[PDB]
C-alpha cells in the first residue's frame, strides 16, 4: 500500500488477521502423524476457529510483530482396538496463545478428546511424539513469514529514504438492509426445571419484566402464542418449546420494520458437576445495524433482571 | 534584524495529519459525511436566492456505496460542488477552509450552521485508503477529478471517462488492505450511528439483499424544533435514538438556555435505572461522551443529549480543552432536572415510578451534593406510622407534626417489617409523634449529611434522645431510677464490657429492654450495613420498669441473687434478645440458641 | 492533465496548532523543558567526541526565572544552542524537526534517547505568551534573538542588548493577563511534578525567599539503572515521588523486557490500599495516567510508572493511538505481577501483610479474570478447623484432605466467630473433614467463579449436599426417615410456605435443626449482603433425628397433637431459631421475642 | 543566586467528625488509640498518653510529629514533618473543636501552617486519607461512602 512516511520514522500499522487466518489454513490442514497402515494416526482437518490480535507495525525502519492469537483446531484418525479394525475418533487441540517471543516449550496444547475412554489412552501421546513437533515449527515459522510477507508493505525502499539511521534498522430503489445473526451463552446458576418455566410462567415473567401485556387468559405460554413486553414495545411469539432443552421465541422489536423479524433459540445445558447451567442463546434474523442493541439489552433487561429478581446468580 | 516569515514542511506536515493526528481510524467516515452536509448547506442557502442552482439536482441526499468487488468506498453528495479552483485552494491547502471562508461571507443573522471551520477534515480519509479519486460537479464549471496519493502532490485532470453527474462530489475511497472493515454494512452503520446519526440532511446506503437504498438516519435531530411542537410519541422514538434502551422515556426535560452560551440540550429520564450517558454533540456531530463535568455522579442516571455551539474543540474534534465553561452547563443541567423532578411530583403517578426507580439516586445527591441538599430533601419519601398504605414527603411530616414536637423523628433498618414492630414506636406513639421509617440502606447516609429540615432537626429515635415530661413525672422517673440503681449495676456486672452503661429508660412500653447506640456512633442498622459491603460501636443497656419480667429480676437482687447461676442466664438471655430487636447481629449464634433449646426442654417437662 | 503539490495556509495553520491541539494550556512547559532536554543532549552527544565544545558551559542545567513585576518567564538551558540558520530553518518552519533530522543523521544503535520528533511543540508557548524574545546562543556562532508574536512572521536580530551568554537557549516568555499564574512557585513546580518530573537534567528554579535556586526534579529515575544495583531505600523515595503517598512501598517490582517491544517498568505495591496509578512515560516525559487497556481494574491498586520510550503518540503526545501495543503490556503487567505475588507468597511475615491489606484486590480477580483464575486462586488464604491460628492455602488444604474426601468444603457467613461454631461443622469433623471459613464478603462472589481446584469440587456446606456412608447406614437411616415421615409432615404444614420442604437430615449433632438452602439461588450470607448494599431463595427445615427435643415432639404428633397450640408454638419458635444460627435475617423480631419473654415469665412462675 | 530551597504555604481544611469533642481530644493523645487509626506508631517515652514537647514517629517513622499546646478538649497543636522534607521545612498544623449538641457533631477547624510550596496538595490529600477517613472507619466517628 501507499505508505506516506518519510525515512519511516512515524509508527505505521497494519493489521494482518485476514491474512493470518488464510495462512493458518493452508499450513495446519494436513498435517498428519504416523501412518494411515500404522495402527495409531492422527491428522488436523480444519481449523476452529483464530481470535486474537495479529498487526505488524514500524518506529524507524524495524518491523515489529507484537501478534496474539488463540488457534484452536479439530483433528480425527483412529487407535489401535481389541477385537476387530481400528476405531476412528474425534477431537480437539486448544492453544492457549501463540505469542511473538513464544518459544518452542512455551506453546501449550490442551488435549481435548471426543468421547473418553479407557482404550484411548494411546492417543495423548500419539499427537505429543508428531503431531506436537510439526505445530511448533510452524508457529515458530509462522513469525517469520509474517514479517517477510507485510514487512515489505511499509518501510518504503532505501533508495527513497535519505536517513543512515532508520537505513540501518531495516532487514437502485429506496429499501432496507439485510439480517445478521448473534450467539451467547449466558451462566445461570438454577436448574433446567425452574429455568424453564421462568420464560413461560405469567406470573413469573412479570417479575424480571415488570412490564407485561398478555392476550390470553392461560397460565402459562403456549405455542403459537403473542405477548408484548416492556410497556409494548418488544413482541415475541413462542413458537417452539421443547421440556426443559429448547425454547424458541419470534423476538420483534416495535421500532423494526414489518419484513424484519429475529428468532431466538435457546437451549439448556445444564451440568449437574458445578450446579449451574449455560443457556446457549442462538439469535437469528436481527438487523445489521441492531445486533449490538439487542444483545447490549439482552444482557440487562434478560440476563441479569432474572439473576437478581430471583437470584439465579451473583454478579458484581 | 531581518523579519522573516512562517513556513510549512509539506513532506513532514502531511505525515502529521495522516499518521497521527486522529487516535481512531473510524473518524475518517464521520468527517466526510460532515464535509457534505456543509455542501448541502451552501447549495441550500444559495436556492433561496436563485432556484436555478437547485435545479440540477433537486434532490439533497448524501449516498454510501462500498464496493467489495475492487475495494472502493464511494460517497455521493449533491451539494454544491467544487470548481477547478477549488479542488486547489479548498481541497489542495492545509488548514484552508472554504466553509469557514463561506460563513463569514454570510449576512446578519444567518440561520444556517456548518460544521468546516478548520480545514485538516478532508485529510482523515487517508488513514483507511491510500488514493482518493474526488469527482466533483459544479454550476459554474465542468466536471474534474481530484487525484493524489497522500503524498505530496496531486492531479486534477477534467473528467471524461466517468459517469456524467448533475451537481455535487463523489469521493472514491480506494481501501487499503487491512482495512476492508468499511466495506460491509456492519461497520458503515455502526460509525453513521456513533457519530454522523443526526444529519439533517438523509444518509443513503447501498446495501446488496438486487441493491436497495436505506437511510441510515431515520431519526430527526429535535433539539432545533420548539419542544411545545413536539409530541409524545416524536420524544419516545427519540429517546430510543440516543441510547439502546427498548422502553420509553419516563420523563422528557427539554429545555434551551440562550445568551453568552446559547446551547440545546434534551434530557430524558427512564423508566429503569440502567445500572457515558449524555453526549455531547457541536454542529450536528457527535464529539463525545466521556465528559465527566457535565453531569454529577449521583445524576449519571438521566439519558439524552446536549447540542452547544460555543466549546473550543481540538484538532480531531472528538473532545473538548479545558476551557471553565463546562462547569456552567454543569450547574444549569441541574437546575433544570430539578425543576423537573418538581414537576414530576406534582402528579402522583409519574412520581411513583419516579421515585421507586431511582430512589437511590435521590438520596445519594443529599448525601454527596450540598448546593442543592435542600432542594433534594423536597422529593424524598418515606413511610412512617401514619402513612403505612402511602408514601410522604418532609414537608407533609412537619404539617402533620404537633404544636409541642421541634424534632424530625425516624428509625432505619432493614426491612419495613421490622421497623414497623420495632419496640422504639410506643414512645412516640403515646406522645403522638409521627415517625418516619428508613428500609433502604442509604437513607441513613442522606440523613446524616442533611441534618436539619425547616428548622427541625433530624433524631435518630434508635439513638439515645431525651422527650419531654411533665413535673408530676420528672420527680416520680428520678425516684424510681434511683430505687432500680442495684438493679443496673447487677446487670452492667454480668454483661461487662459488652455494653457501656445501664440506665432505666422510661421510653419502652412491651419490650421489657432494649439496646441503644449512644447518639454519637453508629447504628445498628449502619454497623450492619458496614459489614456486610462487598466492595468494602458501644451499647447501651436500657430496661423497662413497667414490664413484669424487670420487676421479678429486681426482687431477686433484694433477696442477694445479684450472682445467681438463673439471673446471669436470664441477663445474657434477655441482652441478646433486645439486640435482635434493636437491629444488632448475635456473637456466636449457636451458644444463643442452646438457651432457647434449654427453655423448650423445660416446657415439655424435661429433667 | 494538471499537477499540483500540497501548499499550507500559514494564517490560519499557526491557529491550529497552537489553540486546536493540546488539551491543557500548562502543556507548553512539558515541550520546552524536553526541548531544553534534547539541546542538553545534542551537546553531550558532541562533548563525548569534542571536549572543547563543552568548555564554554560545562554546567548541563534548566533554569527557570519567572519575573512577576515584568510578567516574563523566562527558560534558560544550557544545550547545544541554535545559530542563525537554525533560527529560520528549524525553529521558523512549522512541522520542521530538527532534533529528529539529528537523530536520522547517526547510525543505528546509539545512546541517544531525545524527545522531539514532530516539530510543532515549541509554538505551544502561545497558548500562555503574547508574545516570545527566545535568545539563542551556539558554539559555531554569534548570539542572535527569535522575535514572535504568533503573527505570521518572526524577526531574527543579533544580539547586543542582552547578557552574553557562553552556550545555549534563553527563552523569554512575556505571558498574558489572563496567564499570570505561571508566574508563581506553586503552578511552576506543578506543571514540573506533573509532565517533566523525571528528566535526566537538573531543573533549577529561581524562587524569591533573597533569590535562591531550587532543583524541581530531586529523584533521578530508576528504570535507567540495573534493579540489581538498586538500594531499598531508592526504591522507597522513588514511589514517595510517583505517588503522593507518606508510607513506604511494601514491595517492589521492576522488570524491563527488551525484544520486539522494549518497554521497562517499575511497579510498587503498597502497604494500604488507596481506596490512575500505573502513569506511563515516553522518552521519559509524562504522557498520560489514564489508560484503562494498561492495567485490570482489580489489579489497579498496584503503583508505580511505566518507561515506554518508543510508543505511537498523538500530535499533543498527551495520548496514545490505537496501535495494538497496550495489550501486549497489559499482559506482561500482570504476568510480572502475578510473578511478583508468588514471591511474596514465599515469606512469612511479608506475605502477612499484602493479605491482610488486598484481601478483596486478590478474590476480585478470582471472580473477574478467567485467563488467570487459576494462578490467582492458589494466593487466597482462609481460615478453617484445624488452622484457626494462621491462614492456610488451597494447596495446603488438598494436601491435608484424607483419602476418602472429594470435596473442598467450605461455608461463608457474617464474622468468624458465627462461622467456627455453625452447627453445620459437626458432620465433617466426625469424618475429619476440614471446612474452610469465609468472613469477606468477597468470598462468595470468588467460589461461585472457581468451582474447581485441582479437580476438587468447591462445595459450601451451607447449601443441600450429600455425603458419603456406608449402605449399613442408609438401610437403617431410611427406616427412621419413614418413621419420621408423619413428623416432616407436621412442621411443613404449621409453617406453610416458609419453607420449600421438611426431611430429616443426618448431618446435625447437637443442634436440634436447622436451614439450608435448595442447592439454588443466594445462600445465607449471600442473602444478607445483597440486601444491605447501599449502592445496589427457597429454605429446607432439616431436623436432627437424635436430638430430645425433636423426640418429644415426634411424641405429640402420636398422641395427636398436629394441631396443638404448643406445638405450633414450639414448632415456629424452632425455625426462626434455626434462622440465626443458618444466618439469615429474622422477620419480624418483634414476634420472636414476645415468646422468648413469655418462656421466661414462665421460668419465674409467672401466671 | 545560590542553591537552597523554597517557601512555605498553608492550608484550612474542616473535617466534620460524628464524635463528642471529650472523645476525639483523647483519640489524638491516647497511645492506644493512636495505634488503631494509624497502623504504625512508635512512641520514645513510656507516657500512657501524649505530653507537650514530646516526638513521636508514625506510618513506620516516615511522619514526625510533636505536641507543643494543647487545652482541654479545646485546642491540638502539633508539629509536623515528613521525612523526606529538609532540615528547615518544619510545619506546624492546629487543631480546633467545635463541638455542636444540637446536630450531635463536632467540626475539627484544621489551621495548618509551615507547609512547602510543592508539597501542598501532598500533604492534603493524604490527610484525609491517613487521618479524616481513618478515624471515621477504626472508631465510627463518621460515615464514609
Ligand atoms: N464533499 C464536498 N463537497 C464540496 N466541497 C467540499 C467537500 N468536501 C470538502 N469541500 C470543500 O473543501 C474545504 C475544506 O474541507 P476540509 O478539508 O474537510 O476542512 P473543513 O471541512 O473546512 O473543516 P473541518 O476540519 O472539516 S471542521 C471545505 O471548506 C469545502 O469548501
Ligand atoms: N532550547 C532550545 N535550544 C536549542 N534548540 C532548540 C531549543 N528548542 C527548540 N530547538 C530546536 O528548534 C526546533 C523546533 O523544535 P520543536 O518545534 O519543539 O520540535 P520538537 O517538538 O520535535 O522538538 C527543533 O528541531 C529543535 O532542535
Ligand atoms: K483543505
Ligand atoms: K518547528
Ligand atoms: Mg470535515
Ligand atoms: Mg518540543
Amino acid at each position: 500500500m501507499v505508505v506516506n512516511n518519510p525515512n519511516n520514522w512515524h509508527w505505521v500499522d497494519k493489521n494482518c488477521i485476514g491474512w493470518a487466518k488464510e495462512y493458518f489454513k493452508q499450513k495446519l490442514v494436513g498435517v498428519e502423524a504416523g501412518s494411515v497402515k500404522d495402527k495409531k494416526y492422527a491428522k488436523i482437518k480444519s481449523v476452529s476457529s483464530i481470535e486474537g490480535d495479529c498487526e505488524v507495525n514500524q518506529r524507524k525502519g524495524k518491523v515489529i510483530s507484537l501478534f496474539d492469537l488463540k488457534i484452536t483446531v479439530l483433528i480425527e484418525g483412529h487407535v489401535d482396538s481389541k477385537d476387530g479394525s481400528a476405531l476412528p475418533f474425534e477431537g480437539s487441540i486448544n492453544v492457549p496463545e501463540v505469542a511473538f517471543d513464544s518459544e518452542a516449550s512455551s506453546y501449550q496444547f490442551d488435549i481435548s478428546i471426543f468421547k473418553e475412554t479407557s482404550e484411548l489412552s494411546e492417543a495423548k501421546p500419539l499427537i505429543r511424539s508428531e503431531l506436537l513437533p510439526k505445530l511448533r515449527q510452524i508457529f515458530q515459522q509462522f513469525g517469520k513469514d509474517l514479517l517477510a510477507t507485510h514487512g515489505n508493505d511499509i518501510q518504503v525502499p532505501e533508495s527513497q529514504v535519505k536517513s543512515n539511521y532508520t537505513r540501518g534498522n531495516q532487514k437502485p430503489q429506496n429499501g432496507s438492509g439485510n439480517s445478521t445473526s448473534i450467539y451467547l451463552e449466558p451462566t445461570f446458576n438454577v436448574p433446567s426445571s425452574e429455568l424453564y418455566e421462568t420464560f413461560l410462567d405469567k406470573q413469573r415473567i412479570l417479575a424480571w419484566t415488570r412490564s407485561a401485556q398478555f392476550f390470553n387468559s392461560g397460565p402459562k405460554l403456549e405455542t403459537k402464542e403473542k405477548f408484548e413486553l416492556f410497556g409494548g414495545n418488544v413482541i415475541s411469539e413462542l413458537v417452539s418449546c421443547e421440556k426443559d432443552k429448547k425454547l424458541v421465541f419470534h423476538w420483534k422489536l416495535k421500532d423494526w420494520s414489518a419484513p424484519f423479524n429475529s428468532t431466538i433459540e435457546m437451549t439448556f445445558h445444564e451440568s449437574q458437576e458445578f450446579h449451574e447451567t449455560k443457556l446457549q442463546v442462538k439469535w437469528t434474523g436481527i438487523p445489521v445495524g441492531e445486533e449490538d442493541r439487542v444483545r447490549a439489552n439482552f444482557e440487562e433487561y434478560y440476563v441479569r433482571s432474572i439473576k437478581l429478581t430471583f437470584g439465579f446468580g451473583a454478579v458484581l | 534584524g531581518e523579519t522573516f516569515e512562517f513556513q510549512a514542511e509539506i513532506t513532514q506536515l502531511m505525515s502529521l495529519i495522516i499518521n497521527t493526528v486522529y487516535s481512531n481510524k473510524e473518524i475518517f467516515l464521520r468527517e466526510l459525511i460532515s464535509n457534505a452536509s456543509d455542501a448541502l448547506d451552501k447549495i441550500r442557502y444559495q436556492a433561496l436566492s436563485d432556484p436555478k442552482q437547485l435545479e440540477t439536482e433537486p434532490d439533497l441526499f448524501i449516498r454510501i456505496t462500498p464496493k467489495p468487488e475492487e475495494k472502493v468506498l464511494e460517497i455521493r453528495d449533491s451539494g454544491i460542488g467544487m470548481t477547478k479552483a477549488e479542488l486547489i485552494n479548498n481541497l489542495g491547502t492545509i488548514a484552508k477552509s472554504g466553509t469557514k471562508a463561506f460563513m463569514e461571507a454570510l449576512s446578519a443573522g444567518a440561520d444556517v450552521s456548518m460544521i468546516g471551520q478548520f480545514g485538516v477534515g478532508f485529510y482523515s480519509l487517508f488513514l483507511v485508503a491510500d488514493r482518493v479519486q474526488v469527482i466533483s460537479k459544479n454550476n459554474e464549471d465542468e466536471q474534474y477529478i481530484w487525484e493524489s496519493n497522500a503524498g505530496g502532490s496531486f492531479t486534477v485532470t477534467l473528467d471524461e471517462v466517468n459517469e456524467r453527474i448533475g451537481r455535487g462530489t463523489v469521493l472514491r475511497l480506494f481501501l487499503k488492505d487491512d482495512q476492508l472493515e468499511y466495506l460491509e454494512e456492519k461497520r458503515i452503520k455502526e460509525v453513521i450511528k456513533r457519530h454522523s446519526e443526526f444529519v439533517a440532511y438523509p444518509i443513503q446506503l447501498l446495501v446488496t439483499k438486487v441493491q436497495e437504498l436505506e437511510e441510515l438516519n431515520k431519526t430527526k435531530p429535535l433539539w432545533t424544533r420548539n419542544p411545545s411542537d413536539i409530541t409524545q410519541e416524536e420524544y419516545n422514538a427519540f429517546y430510543k435514538s440516543i441510547s439502546n434502551d427498548w422502553e420509553d422515556p419516563l420523563y422528557v426535560k427539554h429545555f434551551s438556555v440562550e445568551g453568552q452560551l446559547e446551547f440545546r440540550a434534551i434530557l430524558f429520564i427512564p423508566k429503569r435505572a440502567p445500572f457515558n450517558n449524555i453526549k455531547l454533540y457541536v454542529r450536528r456531530v457527535f464529539i463525545t461522551d466521556e465528559a465527566e463535568d457535565l453531569i454529577p455522579e449521583w445524576l449519571s442516571f438521566v439519558k439524552g443529549v446536549v447540542d452547544s455551539e460555543d466549546l473550543p474543540l481540538n484538532l480531531s474534534r472528538e473532545m473538548l480543552q479545558q476551557n471553565k465553561i463546562m462547569k456552567v452547563i454543569r450547574k444549569n443541567i441541574v437546575k433544570k432536572l430539578i425543576e423537573a423532578f418538581n414537576e414530576i411530583a406534582e402528579d402522583s403517578e409519574q412520581f411513583d415510578k419516579f421515585y421507586s426507580a431511582f430512589a437511590k439516586n435521590i438520596k445519594l445527591g443529599v448525601h454527596e451534593d450540598t448546593q442543592n441538599r435542600a432542594a433534594l430533601a423536597k422529593l424524598l419519601r418515606y413511610n412512617s406510622t401514619k402513612s403505612v398504605d402511602e408514601l410522604t414527603s418532609l414537608t407533609d411530616y412537619v404539617t402533620r407534626m404537633p404544636e409541642h414536637q421541634k424534632n424530625i423523628y425516624y428509625i432505619t433498618g432493614e426491612s419495613l417489617k421490622a421497623v414497623e414492630k420495632s419496640p422504639f414506636l410506643d414512645a412516640l406513639k403515646a406522645k403522638n409523634f409521627e415517625v418516619l421509617f428508613l428500609t433502604d440502606p442509604i437513607d441513613e447516609y442522606a440523613f446524616t449529611q442533611l441534618k436539619e429540615f425547616e428548622g427541625k432537626t433530624l433524631v435518630d429515635i434508635t439513638k439515645d434522645f431525651e422527650l419531654e415530661e411533665t413535673d408530676e413525672e420528672k420527680a416520680e422517673r428520678e425516684k424510681e431510677i434511683k430505687e432500680y440503681e442495684p438493679l443496673t449495676k447487677a446487670l452492667k456486672d454480668i454483661l461487662g464490657d459488652q455494653v457501656e452503661k445501664v440506665v432505666v429508660s422510661y421510653k419502652l412500653l412491651d419490650a421489657p429492654a432494649a439496646i441503644r447506640t449512644g447518639q454519637f456512633g453508629w447504628s445498628a442498622n449502619m454497623e450492619r450495613i458496614m459489614k456486610a459491603q462487598a466492595l468494602r460501636s458501644k451499647k447501651t443497656f436500657e430496661i423497662s420498669p413497667k414490664s413484669p419480667i424487670i420487676k421479678e429480676l429486681k426482687k431477686r437482687v433484694d433477696e442477694g441473687g445479684a450472682q445467681d447461676k438463673t439471673v446471669k442466664d436470664l441477663t445474657n438471655l434477655l441482652f441478646e434478645t433486645a439486640l435482635l430487636t434493636s437491629g444488632f447481629s448475635l456473637e456466636e449464634p449457636t451458644s444463643f440458641a442452646s438457651r432457647i433449646n434449654r427453655l423448650i426442654s423445660l416446657g415439655l417437662n424435661i429433667d
